[PDB]
C-alpha cells in the first residue's frame, strides 16, 4: 500500500522551489520502490 | 517497537520543524561623572 | 491592508499609554501610588 | 467510475459455483437479534417461543451448528435472490417457471439435505411474519456478483454496490464484462399492471409482500421495475393488491385504545429503491438459461445503475 | 421578581446564629384569652 | 398565638410612619393611604399605569455606539512580516470552472516596551439614537410561572400594550420569540434602556 | 517554506545599569533579562 | 505547561541580529512573552 | 458518468424578444412526467399539468409536484434549452439555482419546492404556441411545511391566511376547487392519525394530569401547554381513572412500541402532505444570506 | 496614517510640510533554508537561520518616490 | 475533482497530554456551521453549539448536525489539523473512520450521526485554552429508530413519580446506575415536546369521530400537524456514510477504525 | 566528552521478507520494524 500525503507527493506534480518537498519526494520513492523489490521477490519465493 | 503494519504509513512525510529566527541584545551606555554639568558644583581629588 | 489591521489590534490607547511612562520609576508600583494613577487615568480619559 | 464490495462468508445459503455472474446477492443480520427483537414486538396473547423454534430448528440441520450464538466469526452472511425465491415457489403466480427454479436449485445445490434447509427457511420465514419481526428489516441488497474465489465450505464474493452494470472487468470466459440477470419468476413489471406503458427511465424496486392471517402467513417477494418515484409507488402497488390489505386488515385483531389495529397488524408490503434504468426505453429478454444440468427461465436486464441510501419504504395504508 | 427559591437555598448555608425566635413564631391554645395571655405567654415573655 | 411580626399583613413600620408622622392631621390621613396599595406584578399594572409612585426608585441604564475616526502612530520595523509562497487551486462552480488563489503570511513583533501607539481623535456621526425604548424581559423562557396561565398572559399584553419592543402575539411552541420587524427605521439603530 | 514551520521564535537580551549606594540596603546587582516570542500565522486569498 | 522553553538554550550565545537601543525598565510588561 | 443532462426543442416561430426573456430565467425548475433526453416545449407547460382539460389548483400542485421529475435549467442558447435531472443519481458537479421566492434561504438549508401561492406568479406568456411555463417556489423546508399546514387547515373548512418568519408577515391565497382532491387529503390526514395512537396511548393519557403540576414548574412548559391545546383542556375536563395491567406482561413494553408507531408517521406525514426535500444550499465562500432573486449553488438531496 | 480630513486639517498649520519626496528600498529578503539547516530540519525538528555563520563565530537596490514627509 | 481539505491552525502553548489525545482522536467527525478552507479552533468546540447561552440538549444537536457541515478528521501533525468534508461529493481517496459507539459496525452497513444521549461524551479537554470538543456518535442507520425509542419510552416510565443487541452482541442501555440525574437533564426537551405532540393526536382524533370502534379544530389541527413534522425530520434523519472493506477485518468493535465511501 | 552525554540512542530498521499465498484469507503486506536502543553508562575506579 501507499498512504495518502505520499501518493499527493508521489503524483507527477510541478516543481516547488523549496528543497523540503523534493526531499520528501525522494523518500516516498525509495519507500515505495523497497516496498516494489520486496513484493517482486514474493512471487520467486511463494511459488516454492 | 514501532513496526508499520501494513506499509508506507502516514506520519513518515511531516518536515514540521520550528527556526530560531534571530537573537537580538544590546549594549549599555558608559557614562563619565566629569561629562556631566553636575560636576562642576565639585572639587574631585584623589587621595590613596 | 492587512499589515494596517494587524497594528491596530496591537495598539493600546494613547491617553493611558501617554501617562503610565511618566509613572515608570521601579515599574512594580506599591499599593497607594498605583491608586493615584488610576484616579488620575479616569480623568485623562474624559478629559481628551 | 464504479464500486466494488467483498465479503467472506460460509457457502451453505449461497454457491458462486452455481449462481452466474449479474445475480443480486443478499445479506442477512445476525439471527440473535430476532430473540430480544420478538421478545419485545410480539402481540399480546402469542407467545414468541414458536419463532424461536423456528430458528433453531432451522439452524440445527443447515451447517455447523456450532457458533450458533454470539461470536461466531465466520457466519452464513450472503444469500442468493434464487434462493430466497426458490424456498417460497408456492405463491408465484406464475407457477411453471418458479417450479422450474425450485427444482433447479434443489437438485444444483449439494444435493443432500437441501429440502431440508429449504423447508427449514420458508418456516421460518412463515413465523416471523408470524411474530411481527418483518423479513424487510433483516435482509439487504449487497450487490450484483461479479467474481468469487471459493474453498472447502467458505466462499470470497466480490460485487458491484454502485454505479453502472457493464463497467466492470471480470475475468470470466466469454468476454470481460457481464450483465445483470434475475429469475424470472421474481420479475414483476409495475407499469405493466398500471398500463402506463412509457419509454424512458425506470427504477428498480425490491419489494415485500406479507399476508398475516392466522397460522395462514405469507412472504414472497419480486424486483419492481416501474416508471414511478419511491413516493408514489407505494400508491401503486397498495392499489393493485387490494384484497390483501383487507385481508390483514380483518384479521389483524371508560374503554381503551387497546384492541384496536396498529401498524404491526396492517401492513402488506415493503420496497426499496436499488438502482435505475436511464437509457432510452427498457429492452429485455426472457431466454431459457442453464444452472448445470437444468434449464430455467431469466431476465436479461441491460443498463442498470445500482443505486443506494437503503431505507425501507412501508405500507400499511 | 417572585423567584426566591434558588437564592434561598444558596442563602441557607451561611454561619447561621442563635438568634431568638419571639416575632416569627405562632401558636394557639385553649382556655380564656385573659389567662392565656397573661399566663404562659407574658411570664416566659421577660425570658424569651 | 395572637399572630407574629414578620407574618402579619401589617408590619412594624406603618406603626412607627403613624407613631412619628409631624403631619397636620388632614394629610397624615392621607399618607397611609397609599401605604396600603400591594406590591405583587399585578399591583403595579394598577399603581404605574394612573400615575401612582409606589415608593420605588430605578436607575435607567442605556448604552450607544459612536462612530470614530482614528488616528494611529507607528514606529520603524515594529513588525518583521515573513511571506510565504502563493498556491493555486480550483474547483468547477457556476457554468464553468473557478480558480483560488491563497498565500500564506506570518508576523512578530520586535519591540521590547509597546512600539504602536493609538488615539481616537475626530468624531463621526453617532449610529443610534440615544433615545426611549425599555426592554421586556418577556422574551425569556426563564424561571417558575405563576399559578393562573391566564394572570401571566395579562401581564404579556398590558406590558406589550405599554411600548413596541415586545414579541409576536401567538407565542410559537419553540421557536426564538423574534419581534416584528417594523416597515420603516428613521434615527438610527434603537438602543435599549 | 513558510507553511512547514511549526513555531518560529525569537531572543532578546537586555542589561540594566545599576547605582552604587550607601548603607543600609541591600547592595544592588547586575541583572539579566532574557525574553522569547512566537509567531503568528495569517494568509491572503483571492479569486477569478 | 510552557512548551516554548526547552526548544533552544535560553541565553543562546550565537551571535546578535540587531542592537535594542531602548533601555527601558522590562519586568513591568512580562506580560508578552515568555 | 456524466451528468444526464436534458434538451428542451424550442420552436422556430418564437419571438426575437422572448429568447432575451427565457435567456434570464436560467437556474429555475421545471419538471416532466418521462425523461426523456430529447423533448419537446409543450411537455414542460401549464397545459400539461391538467387534470382533464380544466386549470389546476393548489392540491392539484402538490400531488404533480411530488409525482413529476425535477430537473434545473443548466444553459439555454437560441433554439435549444439544456437542463440537468435531480432526483435520478447521476453527478451534478457544476450546478446553480435562483432564490424563486420572496424569502430569504439561509445557508445549509433544505429546499423545497412549492406551488406559486403568494398571489404573484412569474410565468412567462408565449404567443406563438399558447404556453406559459410555471415556475414554482424554492421554499426552506421550515416555512414550507407551516405554509402546508395552513393551507390543509383551510381546505378542510372548504370540507365543513397569516404566517409570521423572520419576523415579516406573508399572507397567501389559493383557488381550492375539485372538492375530490381535498377529500383524499382528509384520508390521508386520519390515516396518519389512526395509526399514532397505539394500543398504550391510555399510559400517556396517564400523565396529563401530572404534565400539569409540572407544567406549573418550569417557564418553557407552561408555554408548552399553551392556552388553545387538548391536553391542559382534557386534564381540565377529562381525568383518567387506573387501567387492567399489561396482557402477557413478562416480555413485552408497550410505550417502546407506541412512540415507534409513532416516529414513522413523523417522518412521512410532512412527506405526504407537503413534498420531499430535493435540494440543499451549500455555499463554499459565498455570503450566507441569499437574498431573493440571487443565484447559488446546491447539492441534491 | 490617518484619514483625508484629518490629513487635511494636519498640512494647514500646525505641521510644516519638510520633503515632499523620499527614498525607499525595492527589494524584500529571503531565507534559503538549505544545507546544514537543512540536515537538521529533518532528523532532528530544529533550524537556525544564520546556521552556516554561527559555525565560523564559534570556532540593495533603491528608488525615489513621491510621499509626504513631516517633522 | 478536487478533495475538499481543510486546515487548522492548532495552536501553542498547549500541554503534550492533550495532544497525546489529538493524535488518538484521528477519526472522529467534526461539523462546521459554514465551510471554509482556513478553519479555526473555536470553530469546532462546543461553545458554538450554545443557544441560550449554556451548552445544548440532546434535541439541539439534532438540528444542528442537520444544519452544520460535517467532516472527518484525517490526520493530525504536532502543528495543525486536517480534514475533508464529506457531504459534499468530493473524490477524497483515504477518509477512514473510528467507531464511536458500543456497537460493532458490519460491513456494508450505512451510518447516521447521533448525538451523546446515552453514557457521556467522550470529550477532550483543551482547558489550556479554554473550550472542550466532543464527537457524534455512529450507530448504523438500522438501530437509530430502535435506539431512540427504546431510550425515550424508558425515560417515560421512569417520569411518572431494556437492551438493544446487534451482531451477536448485547449493549445494556440503563449502563448498571440510577441515571436519574443529569440524563434525567439532558433529554427532558425531547419527551416533554413528544408527549405533548402525541396527546393531542389521541385527541383531536376523537373530537372528529368518536363512534369510530372558541377552541377551534381548525387551528389546533395545524399545530398539531406543523409540530409533529417538524420534529418528524429531526428525527427520521439520513445516511451520510457506509463501511466498505477490501481485505481487513471482518467486523469493527468499538474503538477500532475502517474505511468508508460516501453515499 | 562521554561525562556530558545526557543520553545517546542506536536504531535499527528491517524489511521482513514475505512471501506470496493463494486462499479466501487476507493479503500480506510488507511490514518495516523500527527500533531504538539506549546506551547504559558505568565507570571504574583505581586508587593509589
Amino acid at each position: 500500500a501507499i498512504a495518502s500525503e505520499a501518493l499527493s507527493l508521489l503524483s507527477n506534480t510541478y516543481v516547488d522551489g523549496t528543497e523540503i518537498d523534493s526531499s520528501l519526494r525522494i523518500r516516498a520513492i525509495q519507500q515505495m520502490a523497497r516496498n516494489l523489490r520486496t513484493v517482486l521477490d514474493s512471487f520467486e519465493r511463494g511459488t516454492a | 517497537f514501532f513496526k508499520q503494519i501494513r506499509s508506507d504509513d502516514n506520519s513518515l512525510y511531516s518536515a514540521q520543524f520550528d527556526i530560531l529566527l534571530g537573537t537580538y541584545c544590546n549594549t549599555l551606555n558608559f557614562v563619565r561623572f566629569l561629562e556631566l554639568g553636575l560636576s562642576v558644583a565639585c572639587i574631585c581629588t584623589k587621595f590613596p | 491592508d492587512q499589515l494596517l489591521g494587524v497594528l491596530l489590534e496591537k495598539a493600546p490607547p494613547l491617553s493611558l499609554l501617554s501617562p503610565i511612562n511618566k509613572f515608570q520609576p521601579e515599574g512594580h508600583l506599591n499599593r497607594v501610588a498605583r491608586a493615584a494613577l488610576l484616579s488620575d487615568l479616569k480623568r485623562r480619559v474624559c478629559a481628551d | 467510475t464504479t464500486q466494488l464490495i467483498q465479503q467472506v462468508s460460509l457457502t451453505d445459503f449461497f454457491r458462486p459455483d452455481i449462481e452466474h455472474a449479474g445475480s443480486i446477492v443478499l445479506i442477512l443480520r445476525h439471527p440473535s437479534d430476532m430473540i430480544g427483537e420478538a421478545n419485545t414486538l410480539t402481540q399480546a396473547g402469542r407467545d414468541p417461543d414458536v419463532l424461536l423454534e423456528g430458528l433453531r430448528n432451522l439452524f440445527n440441520a443447515c451447517t455447523a451448528p456450532w457458533t450458533v450464538g454470539e461470536g461466531g466469526g465466520l457466519r452464513a452472511y450472503v444469500t442468493s435472490l434464487s434462493f430466497i425465491a426458490a424456498c417460497r415457489a408456492e405463491e408465484y403466480t406464475d407457477k411453471q417457471a418458479a417450479d422450474a427454479n425450485r427444482t433447479a436449485i434443489v437438485s444444483a445445490y449439494g444435493c443432500s439435505r437441501m429440502e431440508t434447509r429449504l423447508i427449514r427457511f420458508s418456516e421460518c420465514l412463515r413465523a416471523m411474519v408470524q411474530c411481527h419481526v418483518f423479513p424487510h428489516r433483516f435482509i439487504s441488497f449487497f450487490g450484483s456478483l461479479l467474481e468469487y474465489t471459493i474453498q472447502d465450505n467458505l466462499c470470497n464474493i466480490t460485487a458491484v454496490a454502485k454505479g453502472p452494470q457493464e463497467a466492470a472487468r471480470t475475468d470470466k470466459t466469454s468476454t470481460r464484462r457481464v450483465t445483470a440477470n434475475i429469475p424470472a419468476c421474481v420479475f414483476w413489471d409495475v407499469d405493466k399492471d398500471l398500463h402506463l406503458s412509457a419509454d424512458g427511465l425506470k427504477h428498480v424496486f425490491l419489494v415485500f409482500v406479507y399476508t398475516q392471517r392466522r397460522q395462514r402467513e405469507g412472504v414472497r417477494l419480486h424486483l419492481a421495475l416501474s416508471q414511478l418515484n419511491e413516493q408514489c409507488f407505494g400508491r401503486g402497488i397498495g392499489f393493485l393488491l387490494g384484497r390483501i390489505r383487507a385481508e390483514n386488515a380483518a384479521w389483524g385483531t371508560t374503554g381503551d385504545f387497546r384492541g384496536l389495529p396498529t401498524q404491526l397488524s396492517c401492513m402488506y408490503a415493503a420496497y426499496t429503491l436499488i438502482g435505475t434504468i436511464p437509457s432510452e426505453s427498457v429492452r429485455y429478454t426472457r431466454r431459457m438459461e442453464r444452472f448445470g444440468g437444468y434449464n430455467v427461465p431469466t431476465i436479461w436486464l441491460e443498463g442498470v445503475v445500482w443505486g443506494g441510501t437503503n431505507t425501507w419504504n412501508e405500507c400499511y395504508y | 421578581l417572585l423567584d426566591v427559591e434558588a437564592t434561598l437555598v444558596a442563602l441557607r448555608q451561611q454561619h447561621l446564629d442563635r438568634q431568638c425566635y419571639f416575632g416569627v413564631y405562632v401558636a394557639e391554645g385553649t382556655e380564656d384569652t385573659l389567662d392565656v395571655q397573661m399566663g404562659r405567654f407574658m411570664e416566659t415573655w421577660a425570658d424569651m | 398565638f395572637l399572630g407574629a411580626n414578620h407574618h402579619a399583613t401589617i408590619r412594624q413600620p406603618v406603626a412607627y410612619h403613624v407613631t412619628h408622622s409631624k403631619s397636620d392631621f388632614n394629610t397624615l390621613t392621607y399618607s397611609l393611604l397609599g401605604g396600603y396599595f400591594k406590591f405583587t406584578p399585578i399591583s403595579l399594572t394598577h399603581q404605574l399605569r394612573t400615575g401612582f409612585h409606589p415608593g420605588i426608585a430605578f436607575t435607567v441604564v442605556r448604552q450607544d455606539r459612536f462612530a470614530t475616526e482614528q488616528l494611529l502612530y507607528a514606529e520603524r520595523a515594529s513588525e518583521s512580516y515573513f511571506v510565504g509562497q502563493i498556491q493555486v487551486h480550483h474547483h468547477d462552480a457556476i457554468g464553468g470552472v473557478n480558480f483560488t488563489l491563497t498565500q500564506p503570511r506570518a508576523h512578530v513583533d520586535l519591540g521590547v516596551g509597546y512600539t504602536a501607539v493609538c488615539a481616537t481623535a475626530a468624531l463621526r456621526c453617532p449610529l443610534t439614537d440615544m433615545g426611549n425604548t425599555a426592554q421586556n424581559l418577556f422574551f425569556s423562557r426563564g424561571g417558575v410561572p405563576m399559578l393562573h396561565d391566564n394572570v401571566t398572559e395579562s401581564l404579556r399584553r398590558i406590558t406589550a400594550s405599554g411600548g413596541r419592543l415586545n414579541p409576536t402575539e401567538p407565542l410559537p411552541i419553540f421557536g426564538g420569540l423574534r419581534p416584528a420587524t417594523s416597515a420603516g427605521i428613521a434615527r438610527g439603530q434603537a438602543s435599549v434602556c | 517554506e513558510l507553511a512547514y514551520v511549526r513555531d518560529g521564535v525569537i531572543q532578546f537580551e537586555v542589561q540594566q545599569p545599576m547605582i552604587a549606594r550607601d548603607g543600609p540596603h541591600p547592595v544592588d546587582q547586575p541583572v539579566h533579562n532574557y525574553m522569547v516570542k512566537r509567531i503568528h500565522k495569517r494568509s491572503l486569498s483571492a479569486a477569478f | 505547561s510552557d512548551r516554548i522553553a526547552g526548544l533552544f538554550n535560553i541565553p543562546a550565545g550565537i551571535i546578535p541580529t540587531g542592537n535594542v537601543l531602548s533601555t527601558i525598565e522590562v519586568c513591568a510588561h512580562r506580560c508578552i512573552f515568555d | 458518468a456524466m451528468p444526464f443532462e436534458i434538451e428542451v426543442l424550442l420552436p422556430g416561430e418564437l419571438s426575437p424578444a422572448e429568447t432575451s426573456a427565457l435567456q434570464k430565467c436560467e437556474g429555475k425548475i421545471i419538471t416532466f412526467s418521462t425523461l426523456r433526453h430529447r423533448a419537446s416545449l409543450v411537455d414542460i407547460a401549464l397545459s400539461s399539468y391538467y387534470i382533464n382539460g380544466a386549470p389546476p389548483d393548489t392540491l392539484s400542485l402538490l400531488e404533480a409536484y411530488r409525482m413529476r421529475f425535477a430537473a434545473v435549467i443548466t444553459r439555454v442558447i437560441p433554439g435549444k434549452l439544456l437542463a440537468h435531472a435531480i432526483g435520478v443519481g447521476t453527478p451534478t458537479p457544476g450546478l446553480f439555482i435562483q432564490n424563486t421566492s420572496p424569502v430569504d434561504l439561509c445557508n445549509g438549508d433544505y429546499i423545497c419546492l412549492l406551488p406559486p401561492v403568494f398571489g404573484s406568479a412569474d410565468s412567462i406568456r408565449l404567443d406563438s404556441v399558447g404556453l406559459e411555463i410555471v415556475f414554482p417556489l424554492t421554499i426552506p423546508q421550515t416555512l414550507m411545511r407551516e405554509i402546508i399546514a395552513k393551507v390543509v387547515a383551510r381546505a378542510v373548512e372548504r370540507t365543513a391566511d397569516v404566517i409570521c418568519y423572520n419576523g415579516r408577515r406573508y399572507e397567501l391565497e389559493t383557488n381550492l376547487q375539485h372538492r375530490d382532491g381535498s377529500d383524499a387529503a382528509i384520508r390521508t390526514l386520519v390515516l396518519n392519525l389512526m395509526f399514532s395512537i397505539n394500543e398504550g396511548c391510555l399510559l400517556l393519557l396517564a400523565l396529563i394530569p401530572t404534565l400539569l403540576v409540572q407544567g406549573a414548574h418550569d417557564g418553557y412548559v407552561n408555554l408548552l401547554i399553551q392556552t388553545a391545546n387538548c391536553v391542559r383542556e382534557t386534564g381540565q375536563l377529562i381525568n383518567i381513572p387506573p387501567m387492567p395491567r399489561i396482557q402477557d406482561g413478562h416480555r413485552r413494553f408497550p410505550i417502546y412500541e407506541t412512540i415507534s408507531s409513532w416516529i414513522s408517521t413523523s417522518s412521512r406525514l410532512g412527506d405526504t402532505l407537503g413534498t420531499r426535500a430535493i435540494l440543499r444550499v451549500c455555499v463554499f465562500d459565498g455570503p450566507s444570506t441569499v437574498h431573493p432573486g440571487d443565484r447559488t449553488a446546491v447539492i441534491q438531496v | 496614517v490617518t484619514t483625508a480630513t484629518l490629513k487635511r486639517q494636519l498640512l494647514q498649520g500646525i505641521l510644516q510640510i519638510d520633503d515632499t519626496a523620499a527614498d525607499v528600498p525595492v527589494t524584500y529578503g529571503e531565507m534559503v533554508l538549505q544545507g546544514t539547516n537543512l540536515v537538521t530540519a529533518l532528523v532532528m525538528g530544529k533550524a537556525v537561520r544564520g546556521m552556516d555563520d554561527v559555525a565560523r563565530h564559534l570556532l540593495p537596490v533603491n528608488a525615489r518616490v513621491p510621499a509626504d514627509l513631516v517633522i
